RNA sequence: GGUGAAAUUCUUGGAUUUAUUGAAGACUAACUACUGCGAAAGCAUUUGCCAAGGACGUUUUCAUUAAUCAAGAACGAAAGUUAGGGGAUCGAAGAUGAUCAGAUACCGUCGUAGUCUUAACCAUAAACUAUGCCGACUAGGGAUCGGGUGGUGUUUUUCUUAUGACCCACUCGGCACCUUACGAGAAAUCAAAGUCUUUGGGUUCUGGGGGGAGUAUGGUCGCAAGGCUGAAACUUAAAGGAAUUG
RNA sequence: CUCUAACUAUAAAAAUCUCUCUUCUC
């Protein structure tokens, strides 16, 4: 693994859990 | 793909260093020599002993050459090297008698305090490239 | 002068298909145009210097048919962007010019060169071959 | 580890440098290491220059030459050999390697 | 080097060293009296005079400004005093 | 056209080519002695031989 | 060296037998006034050649048009603008270096100082002139590099700006082209510029022309005869 | 055209290469260096204005006004985001023809957003000298840049006194370099990473085995990307540094 | 103890890999 990529991936579901999150307000 | 190996070297080497007055130019000679006063075993090896001996002979009588130092050639650098020109060659007397320094080199003479004949000169102190 | 027909060859040499491209003194009228890929078949060969050499003999031919005989060589590379760099036909089809019959006179490297300008093609890492 | 003081850079003290473009592989590269070769070269080689000269008028020409400042990478560089991987204690020797010809 | 007389320097030492290294330190600089060519009046003048100056009796120039010691008129006379 | 071309070889420049067969001559053509070229020969070859050319304007270098 | 796709999106002729030729002749203050030939198609009203030719240019090397070796790293730029009939008439263009003295005085351990100016000439020519000076080792040098200060750069470039515009605004192209070919200005202004540093090897780069007034026939007619 | 090769793509409506030009945008080669400046990011065409700054010089002035910095603040590469001005090259995403078993990757031809700007943000980089700042000292040698000193120095000629540019010698300050251990460390190596078990000059900030993880949540700033602050449950006997031999 | 000159030019493709690791005092 690359450091970059992981901290990508954890980002990319940062993303993904913000969005949730707006939804559901 | 011969390279006559260390052993029949340093055999052929100390032969000339201890018998160089007693060698010759001609291989057949020096084959006999070397197999007469020199313990060889093997004829090859005898053979061999004695070719590279006789290169040798063939250098020396080229010139004196690295590590052969045999009491001839030792002889020779002693009469040699104890060599005594005449007149010393500075005594002041070579090059314009009275040499010429510097005027830094001349007051070295006036501080010591001794006579030294002297004769001054300056030394344009342009600093050349070269 | 000695009733000469001046010319300039002014050869464009990149890394591949070497140009060989004769005109006349005001560079406009253009003459024997044939270039290094005209004369070799496989397409790939043109940067070579057989390509080159034999444009140039049939440039001469043309020239010699048109009365031009000495010449005025302009060695031009891709430059600018492009390597700065002359190819090698180029420099064959110079010699092939010289070897016949034809005269020279006042070579001049004309490479086009910018002063840093076109942040030009690669990419930060470049060429990845 | 450190492979070399000057970490293969020659920059110390300039904290950034405008990078230039690879002559081969065009990679951009900081322009002190950015191994340079001024390839200055007779326009035309030793094979044609007889060529050129009899079928030449103005007898005796200068024979103009052709001058370049090649800026390559240093991955082209090694793979096209002007860059030698040397030995460890050889690296700190920073003279040309003593008189290409002599 | 490892034995020294700190104390007892040489005067070449003491001449060489940059002031502020000396035992004691005295500015290298000097005042100098000075006849400007125009009128007769000596003026004191110090060596790294910064601004002209001119004598109180004409618009006489008598050093300019510089980096170190001020340049003088190329005619007036100068002594160390 | 029959334009053959013969050439002495005066210097041999060791062997060039992967397949390490091929020499690299410099030969002085036979006529026009003053001229010299250096041109690629498979076979093998010694000094003071005598080689045929169908084309001589060709330079040759190394064969990579 | 066959065919291609031919995206077109016999009737041939020669080139050659529907042309014809035409003589360069160079300003009188040039030495050699013959210069060439040049390549023309022939003559047919409703398009003439004469209105080909009036604007081609021609370019040639100064040691052609002087004869002496010591004019090779020039190259002289000419202007047609008059057809005589078998031989046309060309007024100055501009003056330029050759690349190779330009990229052979440009050496590493001495900088260089250019000097652009924009000037009027004397009767209407607008021109534009550039100054190339490098840096000298005093032959004393132990200092292995001659770099100047940032202001003796600036004295210089202003120097050799006034020295080009008084150059240029007081005499005609004419006369610039006289002082031109031996190359006065260019000791002038390295005696001008001694006093700042030696500056080895001042010259005078790419004399570019801007603007020309109307036609001016009866200078024309002055200039080659 | 382009390449290891191959087409993709443009071509007698004459593509490509020619000569003049013109257009816009971009950058500022070659000089360009173990070289300059700045707090850092960074800064390279000319000229004017605007203020600013270090070093040197100083027998000028105040007399502790200082150093580091929690709290607070200003700058802060690229990329990113708003709108408006640009719109050339180059080019992430996409469109294409090759490589391969497959290739939406590496080679190649187009190509938006971006690169360029004006206001508004964002504040992170391998922002690296992976060395915090201010101090003092310790070993020799060269050069280099800025400044100032002496040269009865040399080149310069405006007869010549003045400049300037060099040569020498000395000094102050900066980027650095070479030899070396007599010190240091684990060693690479360092003239500072020394003056440290002979442990003490003043000072801020960081870390306590490795994964979990710079992740969950709570704040906090931001329109957005995310930045700062920041654990545990659990798991593990290693992960790691340096050099040595294969 | 006076010395500042010569030069060339390649990047096709190439993926994966099982046990079994242990012993120095006289
Ligand atoms: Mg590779
Ligand atoms: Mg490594
Ligand atoms: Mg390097
Ligand atoms: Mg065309
Ligand atoms: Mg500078
Ligand atoms: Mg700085
Ligand atoms: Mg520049
Ligand atoms: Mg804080
Ligand atoms: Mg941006
Ligand atoms: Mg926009
Ligand atoms: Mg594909
Ligand atoms: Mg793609
Ligand atoms: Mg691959
Ligand atoms: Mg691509
Ligand atoms: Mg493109
Ligand atoms: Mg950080
Ligand atoms: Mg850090
Ligand atoms: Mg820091
Ligand atoms: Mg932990
Ligand atoms: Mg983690
Ligand atoms: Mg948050
Ligand atoms: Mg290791
Ligand atoms: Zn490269
Ligand atoms: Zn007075």
């Amino acid at each position: 693994m690359r450091a970059k990529w992981r901290k990508k991936r954890t980002r990319r579901l940062k993303r993904k859990r913000r969005k949730v999150r707006a939804r559901s307000k | 793909g011969r390279v006559r190996t260390k052993t029949v070297k340093r055999a052929s080497k100390a032969l000339i260093e201890k018998y160089y007055p007693k060698l010759t130019m001609d291989f057949q000679t020096n084959k006999r020599l070397c197999d007469e006063i020199a313990t060889i075993q093997s004829k090859r090896l005898r053979n061999k002993i004695a070719g590279y001996t006789t290169h040798l002979m063939k250098r020396i009588q080229k010139g004196p050459v690295r590590g052969i130092s045999f009491k001839l050639q030792e002889e020779e650098r002693e009469r040699k090297d104890q060599y005594v020109p005449d007149v010393s060659a500075l005594d002041l007397s070579h090059s314009n008698d009275v040499l010429n320094v510097d005027t830094q080199t001349a007051e070295l003479v006036n501080s010591l305090g001794l006579k030294l004949p002297l004769s001054v000169s300056s030394v344009s102190a342009v600093r050349d490239r070269r | 002068d000695n009733s000469q027909v001046f010319g300039v060859a002014r050869i464009f040499a990149s890394f591949n298909d070497t140009f060989v491209h004769v005109t006349d003194l005001s560079g406009r009228e253009t003459i024997a145009r044939v270039t290094g890929g005209m004369k070799v078949k496989a397409d790939r060969d043109e940067s070579s210097p057989y390509a080159a050499m034999l444009a140039a003999q049939d440039v001469a031919a043309k020239c010699k048919e048109v009365g031009i005989t000495a010449v005025h060589i302009k060695i031009r590379a891709t430059g600018g962007t492009r390597s700065k760099t002359p190819g090698p036909g180029g420099q064959a089809a110079l010699r092939a010019l010289a070897r016949s019959g034809l005269r020279i006179g006042r070579i001049e490297d004309v490479t086009p060169v910018p002063s840093d300008s076109t942040r030009k093609k690669g990419g930060r890492r470049g060429r990845r071959l | 580890p450190k492979k070399r003081a000057s970490n293969g850079r020659n920059k110390k003290g300039r904290g950034h440098v405008k990078p230039v473009r690879c002559v081969n592989c065009s990679r951009s590269v900081p322009k002190d290491k950015a191994i340079k070769r001024m390839a200055i070269r007779n326009i035309v080689e030793a094979a044609a220059i007889r060529d050129l000269s009899e079928a030449s008028v103005y007898a005796e020409y200068a024979l103009p030459k052709t001058y370049n400042k090649l800026h390559y990478c240093i991955s082209c560089a090694i793979h096209a050999r002007i860059v030698r991987v040397r030995s460890r204690t050889d690296r700190r020797i920073r003279a040309p390697p003593q008189r290409p010809r002599f | 080097v490892l034995v020294q007389d700190l104390l007892h320097p040489t005067a070449a030492s003491e001449a060489r060293k940059h002031k502020l290294k000396t035992l004691v330190q005295s500015p290298r600089s000097h005042f100098l009296d000075v006849k400007c060519p125009g009128c007769l009046n000596i003026t004191t003048v110090f060596s790294h005079a910064q601004t002209a100056v001119t004598c109180e009796s004409c618009s006489t120039v008598l050093c300019t400004p510089t980096g170190g010691k001020a340049k003088l008129s190329e005619g007036t006379s100068f002594r160390r005093k | 056209k029959t334009p053959v071309t013969l050439a002495k070889v005066i210097k041999v420049l060791g062997r060039t080519g992967s397949r390490g067969g091929v020499t690299q001559v410099r030969v002085e053509f036979l006529e026009d002695t003053t001229r010299t070229i250096v041109r690629n020969v498979k076979g093998p070859v010694r000094e003071g031989d005598i080689l045929v050319l169908m084309e001589s304007e060709r330079e040759a270098r190394r064969l990579r | 060296a066959v065919g291609k796709n031919k995206r077109l999106s016999k009737r041939v002729v020669d080139p050659f037998t529907r042309k014809e030729w035409y003589d360069i002749k160079a300003p009188s203050t040039f030495e050699n006034r013959n210069v060439g030939k040049t390549l023309v198609n022939k003559s047919v009203g409703l398009k003439n050649a004469s209105d080909s030719l009036k604007g081609r240019v021609v370019e040639v090397c100064l040691a052609d048009l002087q004869g002496s070796e010591d004019h090779s790293f020039r190259k002289v730029k000419l202007r047609v603008d008059e057809v005589q009939g078998k031989n046309l008439l060309t007024n100055f263009h501009g003056m330029d270096f050759t690349t190779d003295k330009l990229r052979s005085m440009v050496r590493k351990w001495q900088t260089l100082i250019e000097a652009n100016v924009t000037v009027k000439t004397s009767d209407d020519y607008v021109l534009r002139i550039f100054a190339i000076a490098f840096t000298r080792k005093q032959a004393n040098q132990v200092k292995r590099t001659s770099y100047a200060q940032s202001s003796h750069i600036r004295q210089i470039r202003k120097v050799i700006s006034e020295i080009l515009t008084r150059e240029v605004q007081n005499s005609t192209l004419a006369q610039l082209t006289s002082k031109l070919i031996p190359e006065v200005i260019n000791k002038e202004i390295e005696n001008a510029t001694k006093d700042i540093f030696p500056l080895q090897n001042v010259h005078i780069r790419k004399v570019k022309l801007l603007k020309q007034p109307k036609f001016d026939l009866g200078s024309l007619l002055s200039l080659h005869g």
